[PDB]
């Protein structure tokens, strides 16, 4: 009878808080602490909704409408949510209890529920899990639980391809166990080197590029050759195009023997350095098929800001090294640690016309959606729209699906889901 | 931590023997260790595995028990699970049954008083698989009952795992009715993240139940899903699933060559699948003589299974009916013996087929 | 005693089918044919699904006229990759 | 490593004609199918003409005659193709149309071949003339 004033005052407070916390301008603060503050304010509002109003339905729906009103202002929020999820799941030492983790995941899931456009959300999942490929450093079963609870309310395709991610990892480790058992049963001398092949799939995992063809040293080349021979057996019908962008390896170097950590390209560079000293940059580039664009990250990572370990340095000490900087091999024992690693390069290498094509795609989709009007029930329209075009991969049925999904906002194509029979027929 | 890694690697660098000198170094590492660091865990793993090569079982059990009490909260659960699996694989390759179950029940109790929902379940299911390997039934009833009580939805994976275990149990002793009940119960679940091997068994059981019951439509879908899941995982249960899929596609009035599907094209020249390849080349593009020759040339493979045998009488019948329908289209009045000649069967059976088709 | 010795290597592979497709299983002709109906009377393209099952457009269209499942896997068919 | 479209196409055509030299239809058909997959991005029209020639040849060699005759008739009208092998293709088309299975397609292609004035100069014209009127 007199609660209208309180409702209006709390709605105005929510409005001012939301316009303060959108902060489309004045950026510069740490994104992770910003997202932590977003979590804190959301949890504070949830606590206020639960403890005082006793989860009343009226207050629940009013706060939901409020959140929908002040939540659409920001755009690059799903990246922030994926970043927060990855950060929380990476370090499970603080809060190993599954209850707090699952309540955080429930908050994230309900927040994602009020939002749409999960395609960018899942491509950001792909980006974070690509750069899972390294050491696990996760909980695994928690990821399984959250993906199952997501699939319960999401459905198929994307959930099925994430299930494919997990199934691929598991079958890869079981195939590795099988290969180790085969090596133990039939002894091979070249199998003395440890092999941790982790084959992937191409239809579900993200693709980077065609990858270079960096040369393999003799012994690893023969080890991968025998692995290829084994894998062509058993189940056939597939090949293995070995990549070089990602990989973790170790090497014994010099004097106490120190164990160094290298990532693919550095291994081949050192192997080339071995057989003969006094090697210059052009000589290395001539017979290693070293990349061009991503070479920049590794070239400025092997020097120019190394830690106190100082494993390798070049005599042409300069910020830029164009063509003829001669490299030299040096002892440089320095640190007494026996597990010096260059993993820190991963902590700094991550930093730093489609117009006509997208115009043509949008125009084609729009003319297809208005022009066709042919008799369809649920799928033959998808057939005829791609029939009309002369060249393929231009249709891309996903755009037709999203167009017909967003086309239900008013009278046209607003037919009954329960019986999807009448669809304006031929009109 | 600086000297920690250096000392651990100095103790590791022996790599030719273990005269308690590396063990004393690991003990010193533990003495200088802080609060449950992964370096200490890997040092304990290394010394335990290197002293497996030097027998001394009682110290194995003692320090394995202390390691299990250590793993309660010291490192991410993936690392501990991987270490447990690796140590179980290492100790299983040398048999050593008695210490094997000693380790098994010590792990059971250690995970009972430690975290239970996510770690004890996986170890218990691994024990269930190992105990199925020994087919020592009766007590497995108690094991499955205690597992069912522990799990009991938002637990789809656990329920699917226990359903697969009990389905294997009930198909071990020909419990078709209970198998159907379990298949229905698993069908009630509509959300899970199965292992690539777990779902295959239940799909095979469901396909077998559908084939035996009489419906020959969902059987192909179930068998195809089972074969698709078996392609990635395992290998022993690959040829039989393909054979059963071929039989299912045989019984459902043909329709699309099963081997033309790209997921099974390479499995054509296998001798165990060449019979099915010839059978599908004969059934498609209707040919009585080729079908009869293929059936007769391979009695050993075909007429020996308890499932193909029961469905060759339903077969060898659709093909003749199709031949009769194709031949009867242009004519309007013919002789029965003329049909008998091409159909390769007596006149009485020709009349029986004709009366059945007319009715 | 080589200067450097490789001890571990975490290789990453990418498995793909040796034959992507060679037949439309409604007309027994390869995907670059006209799907027999267009061969007799003379445009014609291929179609794909989530199950990665390539067929002739006209064949899958005349299949979907009365049916709603993929001919091979016998599950719900929907268009993907034209 | 990928070399170029032209090299792969020419090697495929060479192996296809080598197969046809020793009447191996299945391997030639598989290689012409992969050429079918890879030909939609080709830029050289001479390679396309040779591809059409070998496609018609493999289709004729696969005991399928109506479509082979249609392909030969279509190829016989190429402007860049010289008149001599145009006449050769027309003769092959007539030989393929005559040796086929009776049907509506056979009669249609028969009438189409009869309409062309160049086929009058062809040697085996009396058989065509008798075939047209259904003797
Ligand atoms: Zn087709
Ligand atoms: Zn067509
Ligand atoms: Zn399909």
């Amino acid at each position: 009878n007199g609660l209208k004033t309180m409702c209006e005052c709390m709605s105005s407070y929510l409005r001012e808080q939301g316009k303060a916390l959108v902060s489309e301008e004045g950026e510069g603060k740490n994104p992770v602490d910003y997202i932590q503050g977003l979590l804190d304010l959301k949890s504070r509002f949830d606590r206020f909704l639960l403890e005082s109003f006793n989860n009343d339905r009226l207050f629940k729906q009013t706060i939901a409408g409020d959140f929908e009103y002040f939540l659409n202002l920001n755009s690059r929020s799903p990246e922030y949510l994926s970043l927060f999820i990855d950060d929380k799941l990476k370090k499970g030492v603080k809060g190993l209890t599954e209850q707090e983790v699952e309540t955080i995941l429930d908050k994230a899931m309900v927040l994602f529920r009020f939002m749409q456009e999960k395609d960018v959300f899942e491509r950001y999942y792909k980006q974070h899990l690509a750069r899972l490929l390294t050491n696990k450093s996760v909980s695994d079963d928690s990821e399984k639980n959250m993906i199952s609870k997501l699939k319960t309310e999401c459905g198929c395709q994307f959930t099925s391809k994430l299930e494919g991610m997990f199934r691929d990892m598991s079958i890869s480790n079981t195939t590795m166990d099988e290969f180790r058992q085969h090596l133990q049963a039939t002894g091979v001398s070249l199998g003395g080197v440890d092999l941790t092949v982790r084959v992937l799939t191409t239809g579900y995992w993200p693709t980077q590029s065609a990858t270079p063809k960096c040369n393999i040293p003799p012994a690893p080349r023969h080890a991968f050759e025998i692995f290829r021979r084994f894998y062509l057996a058993k189940h056939s019908g597939r090949q293995l195009t070995l990549q070089h962008h990602m990989g973790s390896a170790d090497l014994n170097a010099t004097t106490r023997k120190h164990i160094l950590q290298v990532s693919t390209f550095q291994m081949t560079i050192l192997m080339l350095f071995n057989n003969r000293e006094k090697y210059t940059f052009e000589e290395i580039q001539q017979e290693t098929d070293i990349p061009e664009r991503e070479l920049v990250r590794a070239l400025q990572s092997l020097a120019c800001g190394k830690p106190t370990q100082r494993v390798l340095t070049k005599e042409p000490k300069s910020k830029e090294i164009e063509n003829g900087h001669i490299f030299t091999v040096n002892d440089q024992f320095t640190s007494k640690l026996h597990r010096v690693k260059i993993q820190t390069v991963a902590a700094k290498q991550g930093e730093s016309k489609v117009d006509d094509d997208r115009k043509h795609e949008i125009e084609a989709a729009i003319v297809r959606i208005m022009k066709s009007r042919k008799k369809m029930q649920h799928n033959v329209l998808v057939a005829e729209v791609t029939q009309q075009l002369k060249a393929r991969f231009l249709p891309s049925p996903v755009v037709i699906k999203k167009r017909i999904e967003g086309l239900i906002e008013r009278e046209y194509l607003a037919r009954t889901p329960e019986d999807r029979k009448v669809y304006t027929y031929v009109a | 931590n600086v000297d920690l890694e250096n000392q651990y690697y100095n103790s590791k660098a022996l790599k030719e023997d273990d005269p308690k000198a590396a063990l004393s170094s690991f003990q010193k590492v533990l003495e200088l260790e802080g609060e449950k660091g992964e370096w200490g865990f890997k040092a304990l793993k290394q010394m335990i595995k290197i002293n497996f090569k030097l027998t001394n079982f009682p110290e194995m059990m003692n320090r394995y028990k202390q390691l299990l009490t250590y793993i309660r909260s010291a490192v991410t659960r993936n690392y501990s699970e991987k270490s447990i699996n690796s140590i179980l694989d290492y100790i299983s390759t040398s048999k050593q049954m008695d210490l094997l179950q000693e380790f098994y029940e010590t792990t059971l109790e250690a995970l009972k008083d430690a975290k239970n929902d996510r770690l004890w379940f996986k170890t218990n299911t691994k024990l269930g698989k190992l105990y199925l390997e020994r087919e020592e039934y009766g007590k497995l009833q108690k094991i499955l009952r205690q597992l069912h009580q522990s799990c009991q939805l938002k637990k789809g994976t656990q329920l699917l795992e226990i359903y697969a275990l009990e389905i294997q149990m009930y198909t071990a002793q020909k419990n078709n009715k209970k198998l159907k009940a379990l298949y229905e119960q698993s069908l009630h679940i509509k959300s899970a993240i199965p292992h690539p091997l777990i779902m295959g068994v239940i799909r095979e059981c469901g396909g077998k139940m559908h084939l035996r019951e009489g419906e020959f439509e969902k059987a192909h879908t179930d068998f195809f899903e089972a074969f698709k899941n078996y392609d990635e995982s395992g290998s022993p249960r690959r040829t039989t699933c393909l054979k059963y899929l071929v039989l299912a596609n045989m019984l459902m009035k043909s329709g699309i060559n099963p081997f033309d599907s790209q997921e099974a094209k390479p499995y054509k020249n296998d001798p165990e699948i060449l019979a099915m390849t010839n059978l599908v080349s004969a059934y498609q593009n209707n040919d009585i003589t080729e079908f009869e020759k293929i059936l007769k040339t391979n009695h050993s493979n075909i007429m020996d299974d308890p499932f193909i045998r029961e469905h060759i009488e339903e077969l060898l019948r659709n093909i003749r009916t199709q031949v009769l329908i194709k031949l009867i289209k242009p004519y309007t009045r013919i002789h029965i013996p003329f049909i008998s000649k091409e159909l390769n069967i007596d006149v009485a059976d020709v009349e029986s087929l004709l009366v059945q088709c007319i009715l | 005693k080589k200067r450097f010795e490789v001890k571990k290597w975490n290789a990453v592979a990418l498995w793909a089918w040796d034959i992507v497709v060679d037949n439309c299983a409604i007309c027994r002709n390869h995907i670059m044919d006209l799907c027999i109906e267009c061969q007799a009377n003379q445009e014609c393209t291929v179609a794909w699904g989530v199950c990665n099952h390539a067929f002739h457009f006209h064949c899958i269209s005349r299949w979907l006229k009365t049916r709603q499942v993929c001919p091979l896997d016998n599950r719900e068919w929907e268009f993907q990759k034209y | 490593k990928q070399y170029n479209v032209d090299y792969k196409l020419e090697t495929y055509l060479k192996i296809a004609r080598l197969y046809l030299e020793d009447d191996d239809p299945v391997q030639a058909e598989a290689y012409i199918n992969r050429a079918s997959l890879l030909q939609n991005e080709s830029t050289n029209e001479q390679l396309q003409i040779h591809y059409k020639v070998c496609y018609a040849r493999v289709l004729d060699y696969r005991r399928k005659f109506i479509e082979a005759a249609q392909r030969y008739n279509e190829l016989s009208y190429k402007t860049i193709v010289h008149e001599s092998e145009r006449l050769e293709a027309l003769k092959h088309a007539l030989h393929c149309t005559i040796l086929a299975s009776a049907g509506q397609q056979r009669s249609r292609m028969l009438a189409t071949l009869f309409k062309d004035e160049r086929c009058q100069q062809l040697a085996a014209y009396g058989i065509l003339e008798k075939m047209y009127l259904d003797r």
